[PDB]
């Protein structure tokens, strides 16, 4: 496939963020009913 | 506008987006109910407390799985988008009707997910077999709820079959034959059949499961001389043909990606593939009662039920040597999608031989209800589906979005998930040999190790989904706009270029005898 | 009766813009909206039950 | 008499038929023998035999029945 | 005892613009697979568009199960890329 | 033709519905009720029915549809 | 566009018929659970007012706007013979849950079929009474089809009201044996299978002498012409399935299961 | 029982699951030869800069791709048939013992003589006895002669069960009103388990099964003892 | 209607982080549901 170069490239940090905050949305709620499961 | 555009479409590019959407949120919600069953398996003892939970989540995980995640996007989002390109039509059959096949499935999870929330849940395992599942045994809404899921899924999937059957024969070119059509197309004619015919038996089962619970019938209930077996044959009726609608479409979708990525105009041996995807339908059709050989059946009955399973071996192997013989003298482009249909083509074996061992009644008795089973269709399923469904996803998504992902990053999404998929089910053989019974909440505690690594395999996979969404996130947020494809003159679902236009094929192609 | 066909045709293709279920006229917007707040109304109504059923 | 023979008539997994047929044996021998007066002993074969193969809540149930007057078999 | 419409009398929108068409031995709504010609540069296939470009399949031989597609453009005859067969637009 | 099947309607189809009619309107009287024999395989009640007191059918009927207790 | 299929304008009708699904099985549930009728009664009226809305758009469509070219009309054809198939498949599994339960009568029943205390309607009085009913509205409604293939108004609605009065008479006459039955869907697998699989076929009769009445109607306004009528081909076919399952229900549970 | 990271089969306490391992040791040959195949097939595909994209004739190649696969089927399917004749062949059974599924225990029925019932219940893991298995111990087992044909007839008071030995090949139903039937038949003395094999509710992880099983003279001591 | 990359979808990708946030939302409330929905039987 060959395309245009990025309209709005995403630089590394960009991309750490991004990866970051996907991780974050996953793993915090998750993480506060596995870690409260002794108050349930 | 927004509104008329999303809420009244009657375009298969916008349904097909919208099935894709609502089957990536499902698998969501799938994925996060395996975590939860593989977090109670992961070390010896309780985790949640409470079994009949255990028991509900691993019933909602298959449902999601099958009927909310692979159906919507196979069926309802690639047959949406690409079956009207492949053939040249400028839309569905029944572009309204179409809509309808989509909107039926929200309130058909709300269902699922209302049967979760009211009294303890439904803990029936997906076959929802009575009396366990019966107004004693689950008293109140629960499998009145999932059955009402069900209903309304089963209505969607059997108005789509429809629109795909009467689409694929009547708005082909008036030059295309059937044998001139890609093997995509054929996959999901064939399976569009498959759900024509099953899910009409599955709804007439479920509708005397609910007489039984709410209308003081006796179908399945030896007091007023039913039978809970029964119920098992009109299920698994159903449940066979169904285990080829999730895998069909995917062999369609390897046909192409295989195709593709090894740079030739054809799949080896086309009519050879349409003989197997319509051969193992038929099959698929005889065989159901392989999920009863220890209910006792006559020992004859067995004997038939092992032979008929065993014959869909033969167009099955003919696919496999055909994809094989399809990379045979290519010019390999090793893309993320040639990767997961390769990964495909491995597991998808796998599973498939282990299911030529369940296949053996006799064996079967030491195997059956065994994680022996859970590993069968782990491989042939969740690896078949799954790797088929992220293939055809990494190849079309600039077909559908006009944006390129990043390659380098689809590829280590695929190793990942090789790794994570490999840990968690290959030792659920030995789990399943040992004599573990699925559907357990907890185990004795020789089988503690291989539980263990079963569950580390399964955050691995986590880790994996959760890099997938950053690789949709970084595409939308880079916008690398496709200009140009390879091979185009034998794959016309591109031609029309990245996106294709809101309407497609206004005026028709040229395709003289 | 008499055959009006002709005369349905006329108003079901008068350039209007209109989508076909709003060409007949101001009776067409009445029966939509009490069919849409119907079911919109309902589903609400079904979350509520859901809510309430959802606890002992 | 050790346990209840193979029994060509029920030569399958499912042996429901084979508890039921011989606890109706059972049941009309008997009354057949009590009718006339005549000795109960005749019918001890199925006696034997529903009483290896038949589960206990079964027979306690179809006796419950037979007492009340709902017993569905002919006897 | 007559009183039942006809389609001559009664047809109306696109259904009647196909069965006016049909009358006249006319294909406008592609409804009729065309007759290849030989194909050669003197004899080209002759493909109608109303505009300056179409997507043409070309079934090579009989019994292809692979159909070649691409566009044709309007000006000079284009070729099959797979078996060379000559078409030209005819706006 | 129209003519052949409107034939069929009044000449063999219409008079088959009147003799039925006839033969069924000869057979319609009250048969005798059964004596109430209260097995368990039947007016089976697992979950009260969503209507009325609960115990009585859709289309229960006094003179020919007894209760899990008897004819009413 | 340069082809012969109709583009649908952008339509509410799938999501208010969505929406109505979810409004009856909640209904439903809320009913036998929650001891309520409200949203029962909400979604079968959601329901009723979706079909009106979508099946007049379809009619002012192709009668009124001519979007029903042949290759239109061909897909429709496909798809009504598609969906009769799969409510063919429907009444299988009801057939299948019959003959499991009558072939093996179980030891609850007296081992015996009909079972024990089970006293059959007689097939020869209102079930043969029935047949001859359907049969001739097969009959009937074949003149209807003719009639309006040979240009004949009068003829056409004569026929089509005598198919439509055989219906109801057969609606009728089931409701009074429903209502004289000495045994209920509460008598055990005789009275489920018996209720189940007829009143689905009673259901599918009142669906059809409805689908028949629009006809009479859309007749009455000359929506037809000689040719082109696929609506009535439609009902015409989906009575005929309703035929042939009566014959398939009298042989089965009526005749062979008394 | 199962031990810590076992791979395999537990090992055969009956004639019939003897034959099951063979009968498992021949297919499991035949599945690793063709997944290998399959992947060194796959590695051959992938390892040339050597091309053919021109068409392919198939007709040839199919010929081998469907006999091969029909001749291993059959050499799969011979063997598989040859044991499930055998588990139905008539045997001529010395004891009939029945047992009952509930939520969530089993009972056992030994009526052939006497009528002697009981039911068998998980011990808890506060209640283990130093030593035992977690899960898997029961208050009464299922005591059985040792060598000898023996009819197990099994059915549930409640929902569906399934009545699993895997050392001795075998998982039966337990359907209310119905009545399985399997044979049993151990080689050895000892305690053999197994575990509730249809999902039957909550308690679903903690029914197990225990046989005892003794020389006949035992059996028959225990029998005596328990009028 | 809007034709062509990023305009034919229900979402807008015009603003990579209001994006984020939407895509976050969206797949997290999937992932999240099944852990509160133990949480919620659980506290029954
Ligand atoms: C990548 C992602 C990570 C992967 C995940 C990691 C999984 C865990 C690794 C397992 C290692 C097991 C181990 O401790 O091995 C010691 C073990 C020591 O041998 P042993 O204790 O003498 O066992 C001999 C038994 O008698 C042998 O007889 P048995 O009856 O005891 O054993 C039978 C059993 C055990 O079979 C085995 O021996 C292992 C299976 C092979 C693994 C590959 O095999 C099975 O039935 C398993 C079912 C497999 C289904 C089909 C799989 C297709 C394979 C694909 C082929 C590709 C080729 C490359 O060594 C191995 O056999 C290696 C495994
Ligand atoms: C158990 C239930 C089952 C639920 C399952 C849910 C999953 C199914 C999803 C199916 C998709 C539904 C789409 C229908 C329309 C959406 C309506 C809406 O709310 O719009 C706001 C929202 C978009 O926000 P935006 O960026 O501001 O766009 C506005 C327009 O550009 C500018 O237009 P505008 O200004 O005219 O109007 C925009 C404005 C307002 O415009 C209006 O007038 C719209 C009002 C009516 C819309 C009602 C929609 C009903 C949706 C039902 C669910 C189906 O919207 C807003 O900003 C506020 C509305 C926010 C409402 C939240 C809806 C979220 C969706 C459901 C998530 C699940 C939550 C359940 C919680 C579970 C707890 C147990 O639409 C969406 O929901 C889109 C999906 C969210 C982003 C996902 C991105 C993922 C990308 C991954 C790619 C994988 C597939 C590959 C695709 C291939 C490339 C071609
Ligand atoms: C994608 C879904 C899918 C697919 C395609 C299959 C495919 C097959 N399945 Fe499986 N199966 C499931 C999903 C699937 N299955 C599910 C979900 C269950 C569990 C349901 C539940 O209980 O919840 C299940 C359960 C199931 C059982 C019941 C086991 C039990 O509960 O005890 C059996 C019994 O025979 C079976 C057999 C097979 C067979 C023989 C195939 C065949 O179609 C496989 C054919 C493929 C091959 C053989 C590999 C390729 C072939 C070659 C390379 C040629 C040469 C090969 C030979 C000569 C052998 N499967
Ligand atoms: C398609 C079907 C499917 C899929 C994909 C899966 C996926 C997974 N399943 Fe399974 N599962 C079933 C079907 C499926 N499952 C069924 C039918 C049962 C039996 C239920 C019963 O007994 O009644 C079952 C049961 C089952 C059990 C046995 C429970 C028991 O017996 O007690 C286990 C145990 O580990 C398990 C684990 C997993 C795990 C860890 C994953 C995954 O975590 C593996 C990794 C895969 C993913 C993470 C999916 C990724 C896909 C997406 C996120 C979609 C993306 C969308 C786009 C790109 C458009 N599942
Ligand atoms: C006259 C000819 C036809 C009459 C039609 C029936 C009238 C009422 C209901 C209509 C819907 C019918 C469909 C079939 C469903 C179940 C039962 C209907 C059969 C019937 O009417 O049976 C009656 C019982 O109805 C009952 O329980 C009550 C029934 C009412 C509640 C039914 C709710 C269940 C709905 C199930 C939904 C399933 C939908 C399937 C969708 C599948 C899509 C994939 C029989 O009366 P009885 O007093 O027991 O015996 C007579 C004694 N003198
Ligand atoms: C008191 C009542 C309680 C019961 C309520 C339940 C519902 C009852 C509904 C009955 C069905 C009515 C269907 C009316 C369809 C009208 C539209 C129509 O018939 O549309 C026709 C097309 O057919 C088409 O779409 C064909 C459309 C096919 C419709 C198929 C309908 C059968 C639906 C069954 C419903 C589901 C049942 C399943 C339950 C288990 C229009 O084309 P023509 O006729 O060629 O006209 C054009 C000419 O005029 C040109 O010259
Ligand atoms: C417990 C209760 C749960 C049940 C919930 C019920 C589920 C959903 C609510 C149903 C709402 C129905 C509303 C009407 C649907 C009409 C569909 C229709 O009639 O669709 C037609 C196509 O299907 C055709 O013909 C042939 C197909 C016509 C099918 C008609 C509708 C069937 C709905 C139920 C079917 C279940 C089947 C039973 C077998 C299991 C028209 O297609 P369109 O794309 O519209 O237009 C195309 C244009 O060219 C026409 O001018
Ligand atoms: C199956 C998918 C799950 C995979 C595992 C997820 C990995 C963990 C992600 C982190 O989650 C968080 O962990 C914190 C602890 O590290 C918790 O803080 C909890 O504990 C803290 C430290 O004890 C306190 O300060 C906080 O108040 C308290 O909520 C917090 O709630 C929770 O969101
Ligand atoms: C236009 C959009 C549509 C909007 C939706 C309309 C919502 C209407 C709210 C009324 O709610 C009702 O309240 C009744 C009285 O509180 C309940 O009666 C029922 O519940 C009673 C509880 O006391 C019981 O006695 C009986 O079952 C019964 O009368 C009934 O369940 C419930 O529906
Ligand atoms: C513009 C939109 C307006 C929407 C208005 C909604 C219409 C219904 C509202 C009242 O709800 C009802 O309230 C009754 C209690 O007051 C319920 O009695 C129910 O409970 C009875 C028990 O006495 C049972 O006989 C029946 O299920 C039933 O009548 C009835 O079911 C329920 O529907
Ligand atoms: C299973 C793995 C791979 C299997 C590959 C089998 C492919 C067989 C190729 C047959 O194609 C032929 O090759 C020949 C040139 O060598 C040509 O001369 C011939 O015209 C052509 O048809
Ligand atoms: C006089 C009128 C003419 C209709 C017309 O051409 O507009 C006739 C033609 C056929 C008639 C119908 C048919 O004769 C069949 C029915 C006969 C019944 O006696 C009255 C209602 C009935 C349904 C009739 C109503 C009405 O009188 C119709 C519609
Ligand atoms: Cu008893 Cu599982
Ligand atoms: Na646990
Ligand atoms: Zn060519």
């Amino acid at each position: 496939i060959t395309a245009k170069p990025a309209k709005t490239p995403t630089s590394p940090k960009e991309q750490a963020i991004g990866l970051s905050v996907t991780f974050l949305s996953f793993l915090l709620p998750a993480g506060w009913v596995l870690y409260h499961l002794d108050n349930y | 506008m927004f509104i008329n555009r999303w809420l009244f479409s009657t375009n298969h590019k916008d349904i097909g987006t919208l099935y894709l959407l609502f089957g990536a949120w499902a698998g969501m919600v799938g994925t996060a109910l395996s975590l939860l069953i593989r977090a109670e398996l992961g070390q010896p003892g309780t985790l949640l407390g409470d079994d009949q939970i255990y028991n509900v989540v691993v019933t909602a995980h298959a449902f999601v799985m099958i009927f909310f995640m692979v159906m919507p996007i196979m069926i309802g989002g690639f047959g949406n988008w690409l079956v009207p390109l492949m053939i040249g039509a400028p839309d569905m059959a029944f572009p309204r009707m179409n809509n309808m096949s989509f909107w039926l499935l929200p309130p058909s999870f709300l269902l699922l997910l209302a049967s979760s929330m009211v009294e303890a849940g439904a803990g029936t395992g997906w076959t929802v077999y009575p009396p366990l599942a019966g107004n004693l045994a689950h008293a109140g809404a629960s499998v009145d709820l999932t059955i009402f899921s069900l209903h309304l899924a089963g209505v969607s999937s059997i108005l789509g079959a429809i629109n795909f059957i009467t689409t694929i024969i009547n708005m082909k070119p008036p030059a295309m034959s059937q044998y001139q059509t890609p093997l995509f197309v054929w996959s999901v004619m064939i399976t569009a059949v498959l759900l024509l015919l099953s899910l009409p038996v599955l709804a007439a089962g479920i509708t005397m499961l609910l007489t039984d619970r709410n209308l003081n019938t006796t179908f399945f209930d030896p007091a007023g001389g039913g039978d809970p077996i029964l119920y098992q044959h009109l299920f698994w009726f159903f449940g066979h043909p169904e285990v080829y609608i999730l895998i069909l479409p995917g062999f369609g979708m390897i046909s192409h990606i295989v195709t593709y990525y090894s740079g030739k105009k054809e799949p080896f041996g086309y009519m050879g593939m349409v003989w197997a995807m319509m051969s193992i339908g038929f099959l698929g059709f005889i065989v159901w009662a392989h999920h009863m050989f220890t209910v006792g059946m006559d020992v004859d009955t067995r004997a038939y039920f092992t032979s008929a399973t065993m014959i869909i071996a033969i167009p099955t192997g003919v696919k496999v040597f055909s994809w094989l013989a399809t990379l045979h003298g290519g010019n390999i482009k090793w893309s993320p999608a040639m990767m997961w249909a390769l990964g495909f083509i491995f597991l998808f074996t796998v599973g498939g031989l282990t299911g030529i061992v369940l296949a053996n009644s006799s064996l079967d008795i030491v195997l059956h209800d065994t994680y022996y089973v859970v590993a069968h269709f782990h491989y042939v399923l969740s690896m078949g589906a799954v790797f088929a469904i992220m293939g055809g996803f990494v190849h079309w998504f600039p077909l559908f979005s006009g944006y390129t992902l990043n390659d380098t990053w689809a590829k280590i999404h695929f190793a990942i998930m090789f790794v994570g998929v490999n840990m968690t089910f290959f030792p659920q053989h030995f789990l399943g040999l040992s004599g573990m019974p699925r559907r357990y909440s907890d185990y004795p505690d020789a089988y503690t190790m291989w539980n263990t690594i079963s569950s580390m395999g399964s955050f691995i996979s986590l880790t994996a989904v959760m890099l997938m969404v950053f690789i949709i996130w970084e595409a939308f947020a880079s916008k690398r706009e496709v200009l140009t494809v390879d091979l185009t003159t034998t794959n016309l679902e591109w031609l029309n270029g990245c996106p294709p236009p809101y309407h497609t094929f206004e005026e028709p192609t040229y395709v003289n005898l | 009766f008499e055959n009006r066909v002709a005369e349905k045709q006329k108003l079901f293709q008068e350039d209007n813009g209109l989508p076909v279920h709003l060409k007949g006229g101001a009776t067409d917007n009445i029966l939509y909206r009490v069919t849409m707040t119907l079911c919109l109304g309902g589903t609400l109504y079904s979350l509520y039950c859901l809510g309430w059923a959802s606890f002992p | 008499y050790q346990t209840a023979p193979f029994d060509s008539r029920f030569p399958n997994q499912n042996q429901t038929r084979n508890c039921w047929q011989n606890y109706l044996d059972f049941h009309r021998c008997e009354k057949a023998m009590t009718a006339k007066g005549g000795d109960v002993s005749v019918c001890e074969w199925y006696r034997r035999v529903y009483k290896s193969l038949c589960p206990i809540s079964w027979v306690s149930t179809w006796d419950d029945r037979r007492a009340e007057g709902t017993f569905p078999g002919k006897i | 005892g007559g009183g039942v419409p006809t389609d001559e009398e009664q047809a109306t929108g696109l259904e009647r613009e196909v069965m006016l068409a049909a009358r006249k031995g006319q294909d406008p709504y592609n409804i009729l697979a065309p007759k290849a010609t030989s194909g050669t540069k003197e004899d080209p296939n002759l493909v109608p568009s109303i505009t300056n470009k179409r997507i043409v399949g070309c079934i090579c031989e009989e019994d292809n199960s692979t159909v070649i597609w691409f566009w044709l453009h309007k000006g000079e005859a284009q070729r099959c890329p797979s078996c060379g067969t000559h078409y030209k637009l005819v706006p | 033709g129209a003519r052949t099947w409107r034939f069929l309607t009044f000449g063999l189809a219409l008079p088959s519905v009147a003799l039925c009619t006839l033969n069924s309107w000869l057979h319609s009287g009250h048969r005798e009720r059964p004596a109430f024999i209260p097995y368990h395989h039947l007016r089976i009640r697992t979950k009260p029915f969503s209507w009325g007191d609960g115990n009585h059918t859709f289309f229960h009927n006094p003179r020919v549809n007894p209760l899990p207790t008897g004819y009413e | 566009q340069t082809h012969a299929y109709h583009m649908v304008n952008p339509s509410p009708w799938p999501l208010t018929g969505a929406l109505s699904a979810l409004l009856m099985t909640s209904g439903l549930t809320m009913w036998f659970h929650f001891n309520s009728m409200t949203l029962l009664m909400i979604g079968l009226t959601t329901n009723m007012l979706t079909m009106y809305q979508w099946w007049r758009d379809v009619i002012r469509e192709s009668t009124f706007q001519g979007h029903h070219t042949p290759a239109v009309q061909k897909g429709l054809r496909y798809g009504m013979i598609l969906f009769i198939i799969s409510e063919v498949l429907f009444f299988t599994g009801f057939f299948w849950a019959f003959y499991h339960s009558s072939l093996a009568p179980t030891p609850e029943l007296g081992g015996c079929w009909p079972p024990t205390g089970i006293h059959p309607l007689n097939p020869l009085e209102v079930p043969l009474l029935n047949t001859s009913v359907l049969l001739a509205s097969g009959v009937s409604i074949t003149w209807a089809h003719h009639s309006l293939m040979e240009g004949d108004r009068k003829h056409m609605l004569q026929a089509l009201f005598i198919t439509i009065t055989l219906g109801v008479y057969f609606t009728l006459l089931q409701a009074s044996e429903y209502y004289e039955a000495p045994f209920t869907i509460s008598d055990g697998v005789y009275g489920s299978t018996f209720f189940v699989a007829t009143g689905f076929h009673g259901l599918h009769v009142i669906i059809g002498s409805t689908f028949l009445i629009v006809c009479f109607f859309r007749q009455l306004k000359f929506h037809f012409t000689s040719n082109h009528h696929f609506g009535f081909e439609a009902a015409a076919w989906y009575w005929h399935f309703v035929d042939v399952v009566w014959l398939f229900l009298y042989v089965s549970i009526y005749w062979w299961g008394s | 029982m199962a031990y810590p990271m076992q791979l395999g089969f537990q090992d055969a306490t009956s004639p019939i699951m003897e034959e099951l391992l063979h009968f498992h040791d021949h297919t499991l040959m035949i599945v690793f030869l063709i997944s290998s195949l399959v992947l060194y097939i796959i590695s051959l595909m992938l390892t040339t800069k050597l091309t053919h994209t021109s068409t392919m004739d198939a007709q040839e190649v199919e010929t081998i791709w469907t006999i091969l696969p029909a001749i291993i089927l059959i050499l799969i399917a011979l063997p598989s048939l040859r044991i499930l004749y055998m588990m139905d062949e008539i045997n001529n059974p010395s004891l009939t013992v029945k047992t009952m599924g509930h939520q969530w225990y089993w009972s056992y029925e030994y009526t052939d003589y006497e009528d002697l019932s009981f039911d068998s219940y998980m011990i808890p893991t506060s209640e283990l006895k130093p030593g035992e298995l977690r899960l898997l111990e029961v208050d009464n087992r299922v005591v059985l002669p040792m060598e000898m044909t023996i009819r197990m007839l099994v059915s549930s008071e409640d929902v569906l069960h399934s009545w699993a030995v895997p050392s001795l090949g075998l998982k039966t139903d337990a359907i209310p009103g119905r009545l399985n039937q399997t044979t049993l038949m151990s080689s050895r003395p000892g305690l053999y388990y197994g575990q509730c094999s249809e999902i039957c509710g909550s308690n679903h992880s903690f029914m197990p099964i225990v046989l005892e099983l003794v020389p006949l003279k035992y059996f028959e001591k225990w029998s005596a003892s328990m009028l | 209607y809007e034709e062509g990359p990023g305009k034919n979808i229900p979402f807008s990708v015009e603003n990579k982080w209001r994006l984020l946030a939407m895509m976050t939302l969206f797949f997290g409330s999937g992932f999240a549901a099944p852990f509160f929905i133990v949480r919620h039987q659980l506290l029954k």
